[PDB]
RNA sequence: GAACAAUAGUAAGCACAAUCAUAGCACAUAAAAACGUUAGGUCAAGGUGUAGCUUAUGGGUUGGAAAGAAAUGGGCUACA
């Protein structure tokens, strides 16, 4: 489905920033337990700096994926952001 | 015999920006591109970046609006190919007294096209099927008493046609 | 407000020559030619020396558009000299330097 | 139909967004037609009514009613050379200049009689 | 010089639409302002001037609206409240010689 | 003496900019031109009136960014497209930067007829090249 | 309430690529460009001024969108655009032969509202005369009927039109000229056997 | 990694009508400053030879415009202040050269065009004759 | 407020110098030349503080601006 955003035309089809960050947290609510984090990591940097800034929700979510998955040298660049 | 022509090819004109603008993807580490990227200006939040956007909007509308409350400043035409939307707009009637004319004037800018029936209704005018139209039709996009009374008068006076009428 | 009466009637006159450019024109084309009679060709004189005053070419100065100088002022740029080099020493003209061979 | 233009306003503020990329930009302004259209000529958008150069070079046809043996005829050929060399002048002014000169010599017909050589 | 270049010379003179018949050098003056533009239609001419006066209302405009700020009209206004605090203002028109 | 775009010699405290810092005659040689467009070449015209929306831009920016525009402005012309570079202290807040952004760019558009960029700069104070 | 932010510097990653960066013309804001670049006439224990806070830099044209892989990536974006040069007509005699006339004209580009320059009306046709059907007497006389348009070493007609307001109606009335040269150099009347 | 799919949407639709060409296409760029012809040259002569154009280039020789005027506001004709205005010239030529080539290449070289330049293009096509000369007598 | 086989002078900086242009060096020319002096010139390029007008010291139209008793500066043409 995020292909199908991008495959026709980006913006078009989604009508505001409200729903489009409804979008991107749920997104990220799915993509972060379910995928490893190499790829985590990756969409990290090419998502929350860019498109938008992040809520409670997608908040909390990295904090226990972290712990999850045991990774405590990516705490302190996650705290500045 | 030996001379060859290829055919020519018919392209719109910003076919080929559309073919640069796939070339060039998103960027990683930018801002949005309305903003500033400037590190004083980048929004910090998305309160700030709605505020930021709602800001730019509004200086736009404030410029416009003083584009229309002062349309002579800017009557003079540098640009020759004549850009039309950088003209001012004129949002007022063009004949006053004609009710033929200053009806549709005043309907295609509610209280103005209200005022335009009512001297068209005061001096025995007549309003045909289309331009009775065109008022119903305007007081439906911005307009529940008066409502009833815009159906007397879309009913009462003339047999209006229904294809205006009931849409 | 322009700076100075003087710019303003300089206005006011090259309005009323573009106002009144085509006649001048049209009648100094049957002036101008000696195939014409001569008793045509006075009553065209007769005819352009009733026109109005301030409709004529040469009552047009070039004044600068900054602070309407008189003289002094180059064709080019429509400035005075003292305006140019104002703008000129301050870089805000492309192109323009201080000349050096 | 104010609802059709209603409905096409409604989904066009769905469609339009604000500007991502500077090529955006560039596709926008063109499309409005605030940017030139790309390669540039410099006769876009003036056609000169559609005229071609047989009506502003051959001036003959608005010679017809001159009397067409004397110094009228040599006056104008005179004048529709300057208007056929002319770039600058509009055909419709040309005609304006013709009819100009048609009614100055129909208002002063007198003094041709007086001039010597008689003219119709 | 010959008849036949007489006729030549004509004859080049009709396809390229200059004057066939012979034309004196004075009138050749009104071939040339007809097929030059007049000095007073010019855009350089006409278009000398900026709009001054539209200029400088905009302007007052935008001071009075208060989008920009004018530091001259503000030192002129400034100076001039001074000088009626110190009691020597611009009389009214009238009043000056006879009173 | 030579007095044209210099700044006086004080007992060595005033803070000065590059551009106010170099003499007329160093333009082309160590400074450059605060505004680059077509119309100054050999054969071709149109030189004055870009001119006079050069001033009336100076002016307007000067203006309309009242004591938190820090120097000169870079005007620059790029095929009928008006792009105006600035450098603003962070004095007032972003919001009326946006604001005042918008407005430029709306209101010389629909006054110049042509497209208009505003890009700014903003720094924390003036920009200190010598004495001081 | 002040607030400061880093630059994209310390965001930039060591292979991300430039043109996603910088699609367009810009200003070269120094934020978004990583290059420590130094302008300026340096003082005698100074040194010439950074990125921030410089006008020079602000002044200069940049050539950051028109980096050499943005090259390599947009033009091959255009070679779908672009169709091949025929073969038999890769040498000039060959094109003498098969398209004798060729037609000069003109467009320039300036940076202001106005598009219109008045020397773009111009019109110059070129046709070598051996490649036409004139004989003796008719190639003498077309000699004569032009005069100073045919040049006598390079044996080309050189035709300039100036007099229409558009470049077609130019192109349109120096055809015209070339074909009523053509049907009237033919032409022998009563006084041509003086 | 986050890469967008599908990004390619030409339009192209071919014409049954035979396309133009062009002998020969001359860019004369003028500008102030050497470096920005220079780069530019770089540019155009890289986007030429990915096209496949096989181009020349040559510098014509400059010309400065010079003037002098007064230098003080009321009397001081023996001291003079004088300004200099330089431009210089790179000429490209583009040889054997078709009409949609043509197109795409001098708007990729226009809008890529800096600020502070001028160029005229005269361009010099291929014509075979008018169709009431070819072998028609009257 | 300095003595180099050195006896109270350090000195950021501005000038000089260096650099730059006259499309290759060099020379020459150009450009530059600080702080100050002459209350040197310019309210008539333009803005202005102060002091004066407001049926006028303001704003427009028409017509006129002479002339050489004399003296003198700088040039052009010569006196071959
Ligand atoms: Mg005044
Ligand atoms: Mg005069
Ligand atoms: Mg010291
Ligand atoms: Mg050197
Ligand atoms: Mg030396
Ligand atoms: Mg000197
Ligand atoms: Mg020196
Ligand atoms: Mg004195
Ligand atoms: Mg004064
Ligand atoms: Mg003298």
């Amino acid at each position: 489905v995020h292909g199908l955003l991008n495959t026709g035309d980006n913006w078009k089809l989604i009508g505001s920033d409200h729903r489009r960050n409804f979008y991107y947290s749920k997104f990220f609510n799915l993509l972060c337990f379910m995928e490893q984090i190499d790829v985590t990591l990756k969409w990290y940097k090419d998502l929350i700096p860019s498109v938008f800034f992040p809520h409670s929700q997608t908040m909390i979510d990295l904090l226990q994926a972290l712990d999850v998955a045991n990774r405590l040298d990516m705490v302190p660049q996650i705290w500045k952001d | 015999e030996e001379v060859v022509i290829p055919k020519k090819k018919t392209w719109d004109k910003v076919a080929i920006l559309q073919a640069l603008a796939s070339t060039v993807h998103r960027d990683s580490t930018a801002a949005p591109y309305v903003f500033q990227d400037d590190p004083y200006l980048i929004p910090t939040s998305s309160v700030e970046s709605h505020s930021f956007l709602l800001a730019k909007k509004s200086g736009e509308n404030a410029a416009k609006f003083i584009i229309n409350s002062y349309p002579k400043y800017f009557q003079k035409d540098i640009a020759e190919p004549h850009i039309p939307c950088l003209m001012p707009e004129y949002f007022e009637p063009q004949i006053e007294d004609v009710s033929e004319a200053a009806l549709q004037e005043r309907i295609k800018l509610q209280e103005p096209s209200a005022n335009y029936n009512f001297q068209q209704r005061e001096q025995s005018e007549e309003l045909e099927e289309a331009t009775e139209a065109d008022n119903e039709k305007s007081k439906t996009k911005a307009g529940t008493w008066r409502t009833k009374n815009n159906a007397e008068r879309i009913f009462a006076l003339m047999p209006e046609k229904n294809a205006h009428s009931y849409c | 407000y322009y700076v100075d009466w003087k710019m303003l009637r300089d206005v006011k006159r090259r309005k009323m020559a573009y106002e009144y450019a085509d006649e001048r024109l049209r009648i100094n084309s049957l002036r101008k030619n000696t195939i014409l009679p001569k008793d045509l060709q006075e009553v065209a004189d007769e005819e352009i020396a009733s026109l109005p005053r301030d409709s004529c070419p040469v009552r047009i100065r070039n004044r600068c558009v900054m602070t309407s100088r008189p003289r002094g002022v180059k064709r080019r740029w429509r400035l005075s000299r003292i305006v140019f080099r104002h703008l000129a020493d301050h870089g805000q003209l492309s192109g323009v330097q201080r000349a050096m061979w | 139909s104010l609802w059709d233009i209603e409905f096409a306003k409604q989904l066009a503020a769905v469609t339009e967004r604000p500007f991502q990329n500077g090529f955006e930009e560039m596709i926008q302004w063109t499309k409005e037609g605030k940017l030139w259209e790309f390669p540039i000529n410099n006769e876009a958008g003036f056609d000169d009514d559609g005229s071609e150069f047989h009506e502003h070079i051959f001036l003959d046809k608005y010679l017809q009613d001159f009397p067409k043996q004397g110094p009228i005829r040599h006056f104008m050929e005179l004048v529709t050379c300057g208007l056929s060399k002319n770039p600058y002048l509009s055909v419709k002014q040309k005609v304006e200049h013709i009819e100009w000169f048609r009614n100055y010599f129909n208002e002063k017909r007198v003094i041709l009689k007086e001039s010597g050589i008689q003219l119709n | 010089l010959s008849e036949y270049a007489v006729r030549m010379s004509r004859l080049s003179a009709r396809l390229f639409g200059e004057v066939a018949r012979p034309t004196d050098s004075k009138s050749m003056k009104v071939v040339k302002l007809f097929s030059e533009q007049p000095l007073a239609k010019r855009k350089e001419t006409y278009d000398w001037y900026p709009n001054h006066n539209t200029y400088f209302a905009l302007m007052g405009t935008l001071r009075f609206l208060g989008l920009y700020r004018d530091e001259h009209q503000d030192f002129r206004d400034e100076q001039l409240r001074l000088k009626k605090l110190r009691g020597k203002g611009k009389p009214r028109k009238g009043e000056g010689k006879r009173a | 003496k030579n007095r044209a775009a210099r700044v006086r010699v004080s007992k060595g405290d005033k803070p000065v900019t590059y551009e106010e810092a170099h003499a007329p005659h160093y333009i082309a040689h160590r400074k450059g031109w605060l505004s680059l467009h077509t119309g100054n070449l050999d054969g071709e015209d149109h030189a004055a009136e870009r001119t006079v929306e050069d001033v009336f831009l100076r002016k307007f920016m000067l203006g309309t960014f009242p004591g938190c525009l820090a120097d000169q402005l870079v005007l620059k012309r790029r095929a009928n497209q008006l792009e105006i570079c600035a450098l603003v202290l962070r004095q007032l807040p972003p919001h009326k930067f946006y604001f005042l952004v918008g407005y430029s760019e709306t209101l010389l558009s629909h006054f110049y007829k042509c497209p208009v960029h505003l890009h700014l700069q903003t720094v924390p104070s003036k920009v200190v090249y010598k004495y001081i | 309430r002040r607030k400061a932010l880093p630059p994209r510097t310390e965001k930039m990653a060591v292979d991300q690529d430039w043109p996603s960066v910088y699609p367009v013309a810009a200003p070269f804001k120094p934020s978004a460009v990583p290059l420590p670049v130094r302008m300026g006439y340096p003082v005698k224990r100074g040194v010439p001024m950074a990125k921030e806070g410089n006008l020079e830099l602000l002044k200069i044209p940049n050539f950051l969108h028109l980096t050499p892989v943005a090259i390599k990536r947009h033009c091959e974006a255009l070679k779908d655009f672009c169709t091949e040069w025929p073969a038999a007509l890769d040498s000039d005699e060959k094109c003498e032969k098969h398209f004798p006339i060729e037609i000069d004209t003109a467009d320039y580009v300036s940076a202001g509202p106005s598009i219109r320059n008045p020397k773009a009306r111009v019109v110059t046709l070129r046709v070598k005369l051996s490649s036409l059907n004139l004989d003796d007497h008719a190639k003498k006389k077309l000699i004569k009927l032009v005069g100073d348009r045919y040049c006598k070493s390079t044996d080309v007609l050189t035709i300039k039109t100036d007099r229409c307001p558009l470049k077609r109606q130019n192109y349109d009335y120096a055809v015209y000229l070339l074909t009523v040269l053509y049907h009237e150099s033919w032409k022998t009347e009563e006084w041509e056997k003086k | 990694v986050d890469v967008p799919k599908d990004m390619t949407k030409p339009e192209i639709t071919i014409s049954d009508e035979p396309d133009t060409l062009y002998k020969r296409l001359s860019v004369l760029v003028k500008g102030h400053d050497k470096a920005v012809l220079d780069s530019y040259e770089y540019f155009a002569v890289l986007a030429a030879k990915e096209l496949g154009i096989s181009i020349k280039v040559h510098e014509p020789p400059r010309k400065i415009e010079r003037f002098t005027l007064l230098k003080s506001v009321h009397i001081f004709k023996k001291h003079r202040v004088q300004y200099e205005m330089r431009t210089l010239y790179r000429c490209l030529e583009l040889e054997h050269l078709t009409g949609s080539t043509a197109d795409v290449y001098l708007e990729y070289i226009q809008r890529n065009l800096p600020e502070g330049v001028a160029m005229e293009v005269t361009k010099t096509k291929l014509e075979q004759l008018p169709e009431h000369i070819r072998k028609p007598i009257w």
